[PDB]
């Protein structure tokens, strides 16, 4: 399922926003500028099973 | 094992998709930062199971 | 017997407030062994960290109920 919303990525960009880096700091903000999986997430097929 | 089969079964991705897995009993909110604090630091891990 | 209650503002003169209203509610009505030692923290500048003082210094030092005021800004 993650691997089919990497590749809906790989389709819609061509790359990906990373992770954060620490728990202890927030640099800039919180500007999802890349847009992480929530439409990405929405069309999921696997060996027959949706 | 798992993630290998997995690897070697279909759609072989460009993406070298790497997994990080533990087994733990806790429902401790300090494991939580120590696990998930540890791992955000070490390059930066973007799946979740 | 010891309890011990929390509170989360940004200052720290009404954390003493709190500490006064300690005092008073071991005067008033309540009584008398030991049951209260003083924990008040103030906002955090990382939003995330949060539970930090929480765990490492309330929950291990067994804070039953906190008292949280809105943020160090309180209007984000």
């Amino acid at each position: 399922i993650l691997t089919t919303a990497a590749s809906s990525m790989l389709e819609k960009f061509s790359y990906i926003p990373e992770a954060k880096a620490s728990c202890y700091g927030q640099m800039e903000r919180p500007e999802v500028p890349m847009h992480t999986l929530h439409p990405f997430m929405v069309n999921v097929t696997w060996d027959g099973k949706d | 094992l798992r993630t290998l089969w997995g690897p070697e079964q279909a759609a072989g991705l460009p993406l070298d998709v790497n997994v990080v897995a533990l087994l733990m009993n806790r429902t401790d909110p300090k494991s939580l930062i120590t696990h998930v604090c540890d791992l955000m630091s070490g390059a930066r891990i973007h799946g979740l199971v | 017997k010891i309890v011990n209650i929390g509170a989360v503002l940004s200052t720290r003169k009404h954390e003493q407030m709190f500490r006064e209203a300690v005092n008073q509610a071991n005067k008033r009505h309540g009584s008398w062994k030991i049951q209260l030692n003083a924990t008040s923290v103030t906002h955090k500048p990382n939003a995330i960290q949060m539970a930090l003082s929480v765990c490492e210094d309330l929950i291990s030092s067994q804070v039953y109920a906190i008292l949280v005021s809105h943020p160090p800004t309180p209007n984000d």
